[PDB]
């Protein structure tokens, strides 16, 4: 039994929870309803268990991809904002928070990989992936290198693999086609072939991970890297004169990074649905509300059109938003579990030389398609 | 308390280390257990104390069946053969441990611990831990622990084995003085023949699980029931000569010496179940053999071993037609060479006679000391 | 001395709390908790009652804790293995029905509302956006279910519009009002700002069937799969699903499925080998170090002793990832050092055997202080005179170790070594964090790797693999490998 | 020949250096500016910020504003000592009494229960947290002191992990000569008195071992403590440092400082326990 | 191998437990240590073994210094006072432990183990662990272990203390048999006076750390150096009396008893010493000594009689062969032989006896 007449909120400990509490302090001033914000460890695992028995927070903040699972479990209330409210947010974010064609959470912020470059080594960043090989050669004469990013994890390598027509599952019109996987097709092959060839020509190294890449950029050894908005504060401390821009295109087509939409779901068992609705719609999702959380800890790119336009004055936030809109929404379906391992394996096999790009991606598709069917 | 054992049997699997033992130790009785190494002297003590289970048979302490009573409720104290001192506590603490478990006063404890420690010559070692003691010192601590406790039944497993001869005499008296003061039952195991003769009201002889003979000290020395007991009590051991029966009277037996001269001699010994022609075994103690000067039976041979003990001299003599050497004790230092000719007298009234099964023909010579 | 009557008073006072809590647990929905606490308490009071159950006084406190925190969790895991408890089927039937009965749909119009004080009473206004018509009720009183007739108006209400605070305070009474339009439409409160024609999507018949008020489709509980299904069954299945018994289905799913069995043996062999080598190496290194560090000739031993247990003093999570860095093939200091001294760069992640070596190196690093600490204490049980006797028999340091020290330690170590085998058999975390089972076993239909343990490859099928988190499957395989490691200890 | 000491001193030093290296990288991470898992052993850019915030200090940054410590790391540490301290004392006390009965007393099914204890604890703790939460949630409404969000509950939860410690103590008990307690019983000692006054003072090395092994276990324990504790100010250090871990990146600098800190109470207890790790406790007691 | 100690001193911090002891033991010599409980016999033995450190002084085994040498390199075996058996190994394995270390030979081991176990009567106990043995049986395993190893120097610490009289005899013989066959040095600690007299080539009497006397068994019995040696050698203890005129070759003293008799002694407030075995019957001797019987002990082979003399607080022990019927409180008279008497000074040193003994 969740307690009536108050709001309990769960949000991750790297979000601006102190800002969110101050938004809740304004809510309390106008409603008399006390708002308590918590950030417990592993809240994404805790929630399913506590909510199943009709307990837990009234509102949970997490990335949208997990909310597809919660909704299927029957843990999230179906939300009902009107057409006028839905106009305030970017239309593609509403697609992220849809289980069985129904809205199940309020989009808050947007997160995607962007191209980060050193201004002192590279004044003008390249628009294409094909430009890198030539650029690395003139940087190697000065001791430096062009591009270093996390090759081990498919999240970081996917943008290039997805550019020419690679995809996880075919997103037709709301419904994800579970039997239509696109890691085998020509678009995926050419993306991974170009990545392998960068290693073959010693422009990158097959066993480059997150730590090695982040250290190389922050020490000014490499001219550019691929990373998200979580990595900016590290570079700020390093005092590397850096820019955040659009990802380079491959074969004329833009990189397609995965998009993570921080969302707010309402617990299906909460007796305070209408209180939560008021807090979320009229208190949090306003310029003033988001400014309170952003000031505590930066949100990056927000879903709110009006506040995003003010944030986009920062070129880094604008770049995040651009790569997100040209990217792919993370599928909120359980079948994504099989995707992550099979694809991660495929790249490691191709980069180290255990398999060729062809068979490595063929086996990866075979593994997802026969696991999604079973 | 009285301690009585009826048909007590102990077995370690198929190995039976105690067989049908029957003992009746009355209140205030000092009983000494003697016997060969590993015959079951400790096993008996451990069954009395409750440290070892009984396979079959009954044990009574103060006329109460104690078979299934925990050691603590037996009224029994023991001086362990391995001492079993508390190695984390000092001598004083070891000796005062039993009293501290009761609601005993500190001054009451100190008064009767120092008293017992001073008679054992441990007054200067009171603070010492068992590791910082000698083997004879640890042993005196083990005794001292039980003396302080003053149980109904005292058990002492070879309690003087590791002491000098002079201190052994000093401890013997202090143990003997305690028994006369308290009038409590004491069961005392020893290998020292002197201890047994001086201390016991009654001596038990064991032989591989069985009781061989129970009797007064002198009663066992003068009148052993069989060949085993006769060879165990008194050290040096009794000499044994294979003889043949030539004639019998009701109160005497005539035997023939195995020598080529085949000398005949009458012995004051029962002829019950003794046939003419049968092979007997003749027993004579080294102390009892006489000098040859005036003697009716003369045994002569070649000296094999001479042992100079100072107070006496032991001579071992090889006599033809007998495989075993004859041991003889002369008073004072007697100058004899190895290989020299030596003769000893053999007194008929001091001879023991044993049948082929081993049992003794009762000696009919009334020896002084036995009532 | 404490009184004899004090014992029966305490045993009576504790025997009073039992029953005061047991019948109190019986008063509400517990039962399972009320029966379990009875047998446990009754055993405790009986054990301390008669002096013939004396030995059990020493074992009872420890066994009670163990049953509560080790055995009970064990029974549940096994119990769950006979059900379809998973992400898809997580709720109980009552909860799944409760969730479906809270589901709603917008059937009518949507009016923005306002609350207006009229003296001591209240007035409710609605605003129709799509027609530009306004409606207003008569003066009413808050309290319980009531219906209000609304009349079309051009005038403004006389009262000043109420706060969100006033609306919120009176929300319950406001959620019981059914507003009625002139056209005959019924409208109720849907939010703190709106009144609308929201209605329940499903209605419970009574026999157990839920009919949808929007589509007209009827649904009934299908307990064979654990969903509400259309009706004799139809194609459509309703979520959320509910937990239901499945019998041997989860156990057979491991036996029937060829493809999840293809790499089973090859992985099983590696798990046994990895576990055996770990236990051997951790015992060996730990025992030697413990021996050396108690050696009184060694003048710095006190400092060594502390520094040697530090791999166990720091939480292992960060250490494992740091090793992952140190063992990087092209970067990471180990291969940078091995390239300088010698001329080789071992493929610590790419090559199956060298990866397996890396795994054993890190695990020995993680596990030696445990065995060393055990040995530090266990060595104190060996008397000094045994080494005095060996000195008189002509023994040296090496001879002492193998003929006396080792045989006097292996017996107490045996239960600990068997336990260390079972623990390292299930060492999920080490493999995940360091290798992820890498490198990849080629041709494996269900993702399997060379350094994957049995636990690693298994929970990839249950939790990953694309079918959500199947707790019923993972519980069944947890039982099977337990019966396998139980059969191993033979 | 004292070349054996030199070669041992040399091989230990090389062994120490090797096993210390990974731990020295943690210390490097804790003193490195920003949050980086990798770099030089002596950080090129050293920072005290991670240790400042862990010790409770405020940090002035590049733009001028002061950052107050987000977390009470020191309180977390104190919470760890408390939980691990009482938890260890409890596990020692429970497993020692249990071992005594297994090593010195006789009762039906003694051999079955001991082997049952070893078997049932070697069960995979995969779905255990589901069962544990359900237990403490029910327990909380009767005895609140040992329910959810309490230190009592966390301590109570660990007292079930004694099986192996029972075996370890039972084993040690069996090396000590029985005649010492026999002598005690003959002095009139109850089975408890023989236990407390004779057997335990000679078993003191293995009691330290069990205390140490339990204190470490409790200090480093995450899942159960994280599952039971809700209030930030009641977090143990292991639970608290999880806040430095996010789906996409880790606050390595702060995590490392927390890791090094948690090793400190282990070291202190390990040092203090040494007084009970002594040789030749049974020396001079039993001839043989 | 030969063994000698030079000015050997041992202390536990400050308290001296072995004071400046000098011993020369030649090869093939059987030496026995005797002395009161806790005088330092084992300490001395253990320093020779190497199990204890030597504070100051020199130890030579086979013409080479051994102070710095570890116990395992000294070529020495030892039968421990407390047996110190290996609990995890059987009797056979306990005895075949030294041989298993110094070049194991499968046949030689079993062959020498079987023969040594035969003479210690341990043959039926070969498969037993030490816990399944009696005290005396463990002692014999301790002996067997050292006899099987056959070291250069045998050190035996009270190795028969827990064996029955008859078995002790048999063990003495086998130790002598081994001593004459091997011809190796043996140092033997014992409280049994019979063992001391019959085994030793040389006896060492220890007294609170320091050596009181070193000589032949019969030499220590007839001619002790001081009061202590006389009181320790020969049990029962030598009787002492607190005894005017002196000559060139003989000394005369007066008895403290009320009659005040004067007697000359063939020697160099004195203390007169006479052994219970040397005292004569009443009617024979010239010097009659009368008193009241206190304790009568019937030993079977002999009778020992404690006699309280007027004006003498210390009792007088008398030994006579055979069974003697005497009761407590009765009068008794004994002869005091002049030539068999000892004489001791105020400090404790003895006046050399000039009467030659056989
Ligand atoms: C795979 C193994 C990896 C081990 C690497 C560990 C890294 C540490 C490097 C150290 C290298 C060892 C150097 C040994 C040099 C000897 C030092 C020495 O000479 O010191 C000795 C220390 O003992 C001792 O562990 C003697 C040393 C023991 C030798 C045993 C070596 C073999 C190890 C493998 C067998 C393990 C058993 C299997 C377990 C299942 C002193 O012994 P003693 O005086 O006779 O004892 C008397 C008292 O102390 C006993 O209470
Ligand atoms: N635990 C045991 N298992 C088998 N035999 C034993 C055990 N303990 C003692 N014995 C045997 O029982 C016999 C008697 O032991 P004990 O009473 O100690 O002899 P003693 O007469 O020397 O005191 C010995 O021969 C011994 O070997
Ligand atoms: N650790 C110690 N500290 C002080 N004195 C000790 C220590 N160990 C033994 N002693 C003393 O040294 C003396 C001689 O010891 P030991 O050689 O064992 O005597 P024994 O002559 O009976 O063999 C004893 O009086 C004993 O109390
Ligand atoms: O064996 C390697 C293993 O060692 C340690 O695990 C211990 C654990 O800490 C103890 O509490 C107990 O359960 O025994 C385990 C070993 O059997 C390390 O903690 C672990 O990281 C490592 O894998
Ligand atoms: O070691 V001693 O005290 O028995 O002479
Ligand atoms: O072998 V025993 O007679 O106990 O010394
Ligand atoms: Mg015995
Ligand atoms: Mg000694």
């Amino acid at each position: 039994k969740i307690e009536e007449g108050k709001l309990v909120i769960w949000i991750n400990g790297d979000k601006g929870y102190n800002g969110l509490a101050e938004v809740g302090k304004k809510f309390e001033k106008d409603t008399g309803i006390k708002v308590t914000v918590e950030h417990p460890d592993k809240l994404e695992e805790k929630f399913p268990q506590v909510a199943a028995t009709g307990d837990g927070p009234d509102i949970i903040f997490w990335a949208h991809d997990r909310f597809g699972g919660y909704a299927q479990s029957g843990l999230l209330a179906e939300i009902t904002p009107d057409k006028a409210f839905q106009d305030k947010l970017y239309p593609f974010t509403w697609d992220a928070v849809r289980y069985n064609g129904k809205l199940i959470a309020y989009p808050i912020a947007v997160e995607a990989l962007s191209l980060i470059y050193n201004k002192d080594l590279l004044p003008n960043p390249p628009k294409t992936w094909e430009e890198i090989p030539a650029l690395d050669k003139e940087l190697k004469a000065k001791g430096k290198s062009a591009l270093m990013f996390n090759l081990q994890e498919p999240y970081f390598t996917w943008p290039l693999i997805a550019a020419d027509g690679g995809y996880a599952f075919k997103y037709e019109n709301g419904k994800y086609d579970i039997k239509d996987v696109g890691v085998d097709n020509a678009g995926a092959k050419a993306g991974l072939t170009f990545l392998v060839d960068l290693i073959k020509n010693k422009h990158m190294n097959a066993d480059t991970d997150y730590s090695i890449a982040e250290a190389a950029f922050n020490k000014g050894e490499t001219a550019m890297t691929i990373n998200g908005p979580w990595a900016w504060s590290n570079i700020d401390t390093s005092k590397v004169n850096y820019g955040v821009t659009v990802l380079p295109t491959f074969k004329g087509q833009p990189s397609k990074p995965f998009v993570g939409v921080l969302s707010a779901g309402i617990n299906a068992a909460s007796p305070n649905k209408e209180l939560a609705k008021e807090f979320l719609e009229n208190y949090l999702l306003t310029d003033e509300g988001l400014e309170a959380v952003n000031k505590d800890k930066p949100l990056g790119a927000v879903a709110l059109k009006s506040y995003e336009e003010e944030l986009a004055k920062d070129p880094r936030i604008a770049a995040t938003m651009e790569n997100a809109q040209k990217g792919e929404i993370m599928p909120n379906i359980p079948q994504m579990s099989a995707f992550w391992y099979a694809v991660r394996t495929a790249v490691i096999n191709a980069a180290s030389g255990r398999q060729t790009v062809d068979e490595a991606l063929k086996d990866a598709q075979t593994r997802i398609t026969k696991a999604s069917a079973s | 308390a009285s301690v009585q054992l009826q048909n007590v049997t102990k077995a370690w699997g198929e190995v039976v280390v105690s067989k049908d033992i029957n003992l009746d130790i009355h209140e205030g009785e000092f009983v000494v257990f003697v016997g060969p190494s590993g015959c079951g002297k400790s096993t008996l003590l451990r069954m009395i104390a409750g440290l070892e289970t009984i396979t079959s048979g009954d044990l009574f302490i103060g006329e109460k069946r104690m078979n299934d009573t925990p050691p603590a409720e037996r009224g029994v104290g023991m001086v362990f053969q391995s001492y079993a001192l508390y190695p984390h506590l000092s001598v004083a603490e070891n000796m005062s441990f039993g009293l501290k478990l009761a609601g005993a006063k500190k001054e009451v404890i100190n008064q009767r611990v120092n008293q017992v420690a001073e008679v054992l010559q441990l007054a200067h070692l009171l603070d010492r831990k068992p590791k910082a003691l000698s083997g004879g010192q640890r042993q005196r601590v083990a005794i001292g622990r039980t003396l302080v406790a003053e149980p109904s039944v005292f058990l002492l497993d070879e309690p003087l084995s590791n002491l000098d001869a002079a201190l052994r005499v000093q401890m013997r008296i202090e143990i003997s003085r305690l028994h006369k003061r308290l009038g409590r039952t004491m069961i005392y195991v020893t290998h020292d023949q002197v201890e047994a003769m001086t201390l016991a009201d009654k001596i038990v002889v064991l032989d591989a699980g069985r009781v061989a003979q129970v009797g007064k000290p002198l009663e066992l020395y003068h009148y052993p029931a069989d060949r085993f007991v006769a060879g165990f009590i008194g050290s040096p051991k009794m000499n044994f000569l294979p003889v043949k029966v030539t004639a019998t009277a009701i109160d005497q037996v005539q035997v023939e010496l195995p020598m080529p001269n085949r000398q005949q001699v009458w012995l004051p010994v029962e002829s019950r179940d003794v046939q003419v022609g049968a092979n007997m075994s003749l027993g004579i103690r080294p102390e009892h053999l006489l000098p040859s000067d005036i003697a009716d039976v003369i045994l002569e041979g070649e000296v094999q071993v001479v042992e100079q003990l100072g107070n006496e001299t032991q001579i071992h003599i090889q006599i033809p037609s007998i495989r075993q050497n004859l041991v003889y004790r002369q008073n004072d230092v007697v100058l004899v060479e190895e290989g020299a000719t030596f003769a000893i007298g053999l007194p008929p009234e001091r001879c023991h006679l044993f049948r082929e099964d081993g049992t003794a023909c009762r000696r009919l010579h009334k020896e002084p000391g036995v009532a | 001395w404490q009184s004899d009557a004090l014992k029966w008073s305490v045993l009576g006072l504790l025997g009073l709390l039992v029953g005061y809590l047991v019948v109190l647990m019986y008063a509400q929905g517990e039962y399972l908790f009320a029966i379990t606490t009875l047998i446990l308490s009754s055993a405790g009071l009986y054990i301390f009652a008669n002096r013939k159950a004396y030995a059990w006084r020493y074992v009872y406190p420890g066994m009670a804790g163990m049953g509560l925190f080790v055995l009970f969790p064990l029974v549940c895991t096994i119990a769950i293995a006979f059900t379809n408890y998973s992400s898809t089927n997580q709720l109980t039937f009552e909860r799944a029905q409760e969730v479906l009965l809270d589901r709603s749909w917008q059937a009518g119009k949507t009016y923005n509302f306002g609350l207006y004080p009229a003296g001591d009473e209240w007035q409710l206004a609605l605003s129709d956006g799509e027609t530009g018509k306004n409606y207003l009720s008569d003066a009413f009183k808050f309290g319980g279910e009531q219906k209000l007739q609304l009349k079309e108006t051009t005038a403004q209400p006389e009262g000043e519009r109420a706060n969100l605070r006033v609306i919120t305070q009176n929300r319950q009474a406001l959620s019981d009002i059914t507003a009625i339009l002139p056209d005959g439409n019924k409208v109720m409160m849907s939010s703190l700002r709106q009144f609308s024609g929201t209605q329940p999507l499903y209605t419970l018949d009574g026999d157990g069937t839920l009919t949808n008020n929007q589509s007209g489709v009827k649904y009934r509980p299908n307990n064979q799969i654990g969903f509400y299904q259309s009706i004799n069954w139809g194609d459509e299945k309703l979520s959320p699903g509910y937990t239901v018994t499945t019998g041997w289905k989860n156990f057979t799913r491991v036996f029937t499925d060829e493809g999840i069995q293809k790499p089973f043996l090859a992985i099983f062999v590696w798990t046994v080998v990895f576990s055996l080598i770990t236990v051997f190496l951790t015992v060996a290194v730990g025992m030697v170090l413990a021996c050396l560090v108690q050696w009184e000739a060694l003048r710095g031993k006190a400092v060594y002793r502390v520094l040697l247990i530090l791999p166990y003093a720091v939480p292992s999570f960060i250490s494992i990832l740091i090793f992952k860095g140190l063992f990087n093939q092209s970067f990471g200091e180990i291969n940078m050092m091995l390239s300088a001294l010698f001329g080789v760069k071992p493929a610590w992640f790419s090559d199956p055997t060298t990866a397996r070596t890396m795994l054993i190196i890190v695990n020995t690093w993680l596990g030696y202080p445990y065995m060393m600490i055990l040995c530090m204490g266990l060595l104190k049980a060996i008397p000094d005179d045994l080494y005095e006797a060996s000195a008189m028999d002509g023994a040296g340091p090496f001879q002492n170790f193998f003929k006396i020290t080792l045989p006097l330690l292996i017996k107490p170590l045996t239960p600990l070594m068997i336990a260390s085998f079972a623990f390292n058999f299930n060492n999920f975390v080490l493999i995940q964090l360091l290798t992820n089972g890498g490198p990849d076993r080629l041709g494996t239909t269900t993702p399997a790797g060379y350094t994957d343990l049995l636990v690693n490859y298994t929970y990839r099928i249950a939790f990953e693999g694309g079918g959500g988190q199947d707790f019923g499957l993972a519980a069944a395989i947890a039982t099977l490998i337990f019966l396998l490691v139980g059969a191993l200890a033979i | 020949q004292k070349a054996r000491l030199f070669i041992t001193h040399l091989l230990l030093l090389l062994f120490i250096a090797a096993i210390m290296f990974p731990l020295l990288m943690v210390v490097a991470i804790s003193l490195r500016q920003g949050n980086f898992a990798t770099g030089s052993l002596i950080p090129e850019q050293i920072s005290w910020d991670h240790w400042k915030l862990a010790l409770g200090f405020s940090v002035e940054q590049a733009d001028g504003r002061i950052t107050p410590p987000p977390f009470p790391v020191l309180l977390w540490l104190w919470n760890s000592v408390k939980v691990a301290g009482i938890s260890a004392i409890g596990i020692v006390a429970l497993s020692t009494t249990c071992a005594y009965a297994f090593a010195r007393m006789r009762f039906p099914g003694k051999a079955t229960l001991l082997k049952g204890m070893l078997i049932f604890q070697m069960f995979p703790a995969v779905l255990s947290l589901v069962a544990l939460y359900a237990l403490f949630d029910r327990l909380g409404e009767y005895i609140p002191f040992i329910g959810l969000n309490t230190h009592g509950g966390v301590i109570f939860a660990y007292l079930g992990g004694i099986a192996l410690h029972v075996w370890t103590i039972k084993g040690y008990f069996e090396t000590i000569d029985s005649s010492l307690e026999e002598a005690a019983a003959l002095d009139g000692a109850t089975p408890w008195q023989a236990f407390r006054l004779v057997l335990l003072p000679l078993s003191v090395p293995i009691l330290a071992v069990v205390f140490i092994l339990s204190f470490i276990a409790a200090i480093t324990e995450v899942p159960v403590a994280s599952l039971l504790l809700r209030d930030v100010n009641s977090y143990t250090l292991a639970v608290g440092m999880q806040q430095y871990l996010n789906p996409q990146n880790y606050l390595w600098g702060d995590f490392a400082a927390a890791a090094v800190m948690s090793a400190l109470p282990i070291t202190i207890v390990f040092l203090l326990a040494q007084r009970w790790l002594v040789n030749g406790l049974t020396a001079g007691g039993v001839k043989g």
